[PDB]
């Protein structure tokens, strides 16, 4: 068989299912679905980054906290815009692609409320993925944003 | 609801371990001062307190500690304190519980670590400055501070470095250089005999000092009988770029520098170093000052330093 | 007769205290690790123990002394304790107290101070070598050893050199060298990354070391997934000369010794230091060193080091 | 090199050679004239009423005191040729280690197996200098295996 370090993650059931580690893959070989899957042979047997970006191996949060040094200011809101809750998310991702602050938005859609990782440019394509997929959900459309060569984008 | 998904988290934890299942303890890096051991167990390293100076209460907490999970009791070399052999189930409780006494856990990964001081003035009949104050100051400011790769501060109360000022990203040194006054000076000679580097000469009626050889002891100035010996400059001396580990590099001598200085160069160094670094966990400071140039490196520090307001 | 001298003694010195008369504590130096405080107190300093691990019992002593003379706890540098603000006359009390539980007072003066040891192996997941019975060794057969000046030892573990053994008068490191074996390396460049100092290169289907880069920590052998990285060369690599305090002085890189081999260098290079120093107090082994020749200084240590045996 | 002012750069070397003259004072002459102490650049030297010392932490064997002294006070202690070994200067710079005195045939002998131990250990031709190969095997190790091969020549 085809050895890969991440199993244990996955096997155990303390994977979050997340799908960090499959579109870190330089080489492509690993594939999310509803769990990652190897597509070929790791010549490193999966001690690489997929196992080194896992949440659940090591959360690394303090490391991150103290550089971002995060604050917590609470408020709500409603957007015109139709959404899971108040349309808030879709409304951002809208500002942020108008105003040129990024160059896509890496969001959720759906084919029969199976999930859909993808990448919008566009403000209209944005409505249909304002609302909440509880199924499993994929990052894939990160890579694809980089296989395009876009420069920032929101997730 | 970060309650009941806390809960929700215990409760599986728990049941992982009472049916004896894999466990992994990724929430061990949500704290500071934690490390795995090459038995699988865990370490829990307590930031070193300034001067190495801990109060009974403070041992206490973690003598009660080692000895209700049974973890060994390590004391490291820059005056901290290591608990090993603690379960990934109990690493979360340890670090809390310690936190509460005032107990700090870290001193691990790319940051500013435990600032290593020795009894300097008021304690050690050799110190000249005080490090006690100097060291609480500089934890205040920059304690657990992310930075490129880790950074350690010394602070020694006089030439002798007992905590090694010149093999430390930023070094501190107390010194106090000496002048004779020919018209106290006898020539009894007794001067030289303090002095361990043999800077002094004592001819006829009079003493003299090579300042090539000087580092400002100020032992002279202490034991001269006649009060012959007079301070000449008086301070902190400070040195950057030195680091030990893997290879030896000495730090370079700068000056005298102010408390207020001291701050404002510390802090100035590391923003200098976080804009040169390339390779985070592997560049030191000196390897970033000796790839841009120590000139370059320290011109742009005294250039930060000058615009500093606060 | 020792005993009603040694009566009548305590018996004028508690005269002396209780009428406020002068008391000079000259027998303070009839033990180890004492020194005096600016403010004219005596701080109490327990040798270090052999990689820096305390019993509770150990501490739990140092605890009880502390609180009972309302006494400063201090943690040294060395992984040692020093109880300050001792009066003089508590001073030996306090020493023999301290020794009954094992905790002897010294790593003062001009003789061998604490041995410096990290947790190495067994412990720290760098370690390649013991570094806690190799500190109890040496501690075992040079503790409070006269010599003309301090004289300072340290252990690490593995290469990264936690307790400084390239400034230690006498220094010792675990080392690890790898060789790559062609047959079951497939370039899949893991041990590049695990790699502090960059030492390998990864091309096509192999790796390479470059061994003026290599510093011997093992990791690339430890993390190889396909065990394609073996030892090479394995033990203790010995540094010689090194300081630091008043200047920094690198040590010598000599050579991997067996333990044996380390305990006899030890012996040899105190014997020749005490034979050449001139100045108690003030010549550190690097300066005796320096100035008799290190081929010459090494060459007689080698010659005793045969003679042993 | 003539002396210990290192005109050739003994120290940064492959092998280096510096001429050295140690002195020792007789106090029977010595009578604290102060001469010495002004023809010593390292200033090693302390002029004590009635006579004089040196330091010889501080001393280079220059011997400048023992030719200038006007009382012939100064005697020579040691002697010879001070031998230097895997030193070098151009990429970057290494100090080479102070062996010890050493007579000609000991210094082409010295030579010689240096020569023989760097060719034996050295890896990278064109790349390897001998203080790199020195570092590498150790000096320790390297040197010990000259000194057996000294002895051979023998
Ligand atoms: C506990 C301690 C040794 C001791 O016996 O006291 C220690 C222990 C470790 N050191 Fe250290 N270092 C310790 C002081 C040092 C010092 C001296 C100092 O800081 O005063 C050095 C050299 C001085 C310097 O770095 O400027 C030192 C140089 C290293 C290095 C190589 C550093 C370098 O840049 O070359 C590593 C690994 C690395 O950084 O790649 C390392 C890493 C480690 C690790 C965490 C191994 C690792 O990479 O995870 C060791 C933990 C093992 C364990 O069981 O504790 N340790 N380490 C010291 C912790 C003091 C503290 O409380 O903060
Ligand atoms: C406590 C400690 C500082 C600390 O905060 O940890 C310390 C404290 C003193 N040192 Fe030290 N030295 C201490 C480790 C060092 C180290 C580091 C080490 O040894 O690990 C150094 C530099 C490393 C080295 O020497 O290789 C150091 C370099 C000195 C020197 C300069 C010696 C030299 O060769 O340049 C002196 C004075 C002297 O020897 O002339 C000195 C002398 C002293 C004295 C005893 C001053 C004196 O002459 O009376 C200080 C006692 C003050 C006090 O209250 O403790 N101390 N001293 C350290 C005791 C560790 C132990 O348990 O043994
Ligand atoms: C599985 C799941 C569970 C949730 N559970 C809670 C909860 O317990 N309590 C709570 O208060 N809120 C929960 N939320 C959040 C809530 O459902 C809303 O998504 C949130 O309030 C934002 O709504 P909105 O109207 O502002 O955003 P909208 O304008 O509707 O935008 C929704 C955004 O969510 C993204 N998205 C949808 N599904 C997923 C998915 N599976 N993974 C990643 N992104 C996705 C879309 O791409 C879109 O950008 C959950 C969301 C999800 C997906
Ligand atoms: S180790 Fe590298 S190549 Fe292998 S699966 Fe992980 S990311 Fe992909
Ligand atoms: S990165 Fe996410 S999906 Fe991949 S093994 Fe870790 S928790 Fe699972
Ligand atoms: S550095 Fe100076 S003041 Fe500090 S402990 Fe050492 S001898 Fe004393
Ligand atoms: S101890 Fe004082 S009076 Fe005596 S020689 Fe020195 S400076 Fe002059
Ligand atoms: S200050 Fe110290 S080093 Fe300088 S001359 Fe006086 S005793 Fe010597
Ligand atoms: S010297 Fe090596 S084995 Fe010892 S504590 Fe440091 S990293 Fe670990
Ligand atoms: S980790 Fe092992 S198999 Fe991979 S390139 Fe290195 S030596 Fe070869
Ligand atoms: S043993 Fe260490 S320093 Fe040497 S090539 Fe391997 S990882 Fe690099
Ligand atoms: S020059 Fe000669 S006589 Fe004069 S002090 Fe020196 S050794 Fe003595
Ligand atoms: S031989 Fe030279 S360096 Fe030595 S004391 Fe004489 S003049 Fe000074
Ligand atoms: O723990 S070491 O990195 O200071
Ligand atoms: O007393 S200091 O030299 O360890
Ligand atoms: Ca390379
Ligand atoms: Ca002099």
């Amino acid at each position: 068989m085809y050895e890969w370090k991440l199993n244990e993650i996955v096997d155990s059931g303390v994977c979050a299912r997340c799908g960090t580690c499959t579109i870190v893959c330089p080489n492509g070989i690993l594939t999310f679905d509803e769990r990652p899957k190897l597509i070929d042979e790791c010549l490193r047997k999966g001690h690489g980054m997929c196992f080194e970006v896992c949440p659940r191996v090591s959360s690394a949060k303090y490391q991150i906290k103290i550089r971002e040094k995060f604050y917590e200011k609470y408020y709500y809101a409603k957007s015109d815009i139709e959404g899971q809750d108040g349309g808030v998310v879709t409304a951002f991702l809208k500002y942020l692609l108008e105003n040129g602050k990024i160059d896509g938005a890496i969001v959720v859609g759906d084919e029969c409320w199976k999930p859909v990782s993808l990448v919008v440019q566009n403000a209209e394509d944005l409505l249909k993925t304002a609302k909440s997929k509880y199924a499993i959900s994929t990052l894939d459309a990160l890579r694809k944003a980089g296989e395009m060569g876009l420069e920032k984008v929101a997730v | 609801l970060r309650q009941l998904k806390l809960k929700r988290f215990k409760k599986e934890v728990e049941r992982r371990r009472e049916n004896n299942e894999y466990v992994s303890f990724y929430w061990t890096a949500d704290y500071g001062g934690i490390g795995k051991r090459a038995d699988g167990t865990y370490f829990i390293r307590v930031r070193a307190k300034p001067g190495g100076w801990y109060k009974p209460e403070e041992i206490k907490e973690i003598l009660d500690i080692a000895e209700e999970y049974n973890a060994k009791i390590k004391v490291t070399d820059r005056a901290g304190y290591e608990l090993h052999g603690i379960s990934g189930f109990d690493v979360e409780d340890i670090v809390l519980r310690l936190r509460e006494k005032g107990l700090l856990t870290g001193s691990e990964g790319p940051l500013v670590r435990a600032t290593l001081a020795c009894p300097g003035g008021g304690n050690c009949s050799s110190g000249l400055v005080d490090t006690t104050e100097l060291a609480r100051i500089i934890e205040d400011n920059f304690k657990e501070r992310p930075a490129p790769y880790k950074f350690k501060i010394a602070i020694s109360g006089c030439p002798n470095g007992c905590v090694r000022p010149q093999v430390h990203d930023i070094g501190i040194a107390g010194v106090k250089y000496p002048k004779v006054n020919e018209e106290k000076c006898n020539g009894c000679g007794r001067c030289a005999e303090v002095c361990k580097v043999e800077a002094i000469d004592i001819r006829g009626e009079t003493s003299y000092t090579n300042y090539n050889v000087c580092v400002g002891c100020g032992k002279c100035i202490k034991n001269c009988p006649n009060e012959a010996r007079e301070v000449k400059e008086e301070g902190y001396l400070v040195y950057v770029g030195g680091k030990t580990g893997r290879e030896v590099v000495e730090g370079v001598k700068m000056k005298l520098m102010s408390v207020d200085e001291i701050i404002n160069f510390i802090d100035k160094v590391l923003v200098v170093y976080g804009k040169y670094a390339e390779k985070p966990q592997r560049e030191r400071l000196a390897a970033v000052m000796k790839r841009v140039g120590y000139g370059k490196f320290l011109e742009e520090v005294k250039e930060l330093m000058k615009k500093e307001i606060c």
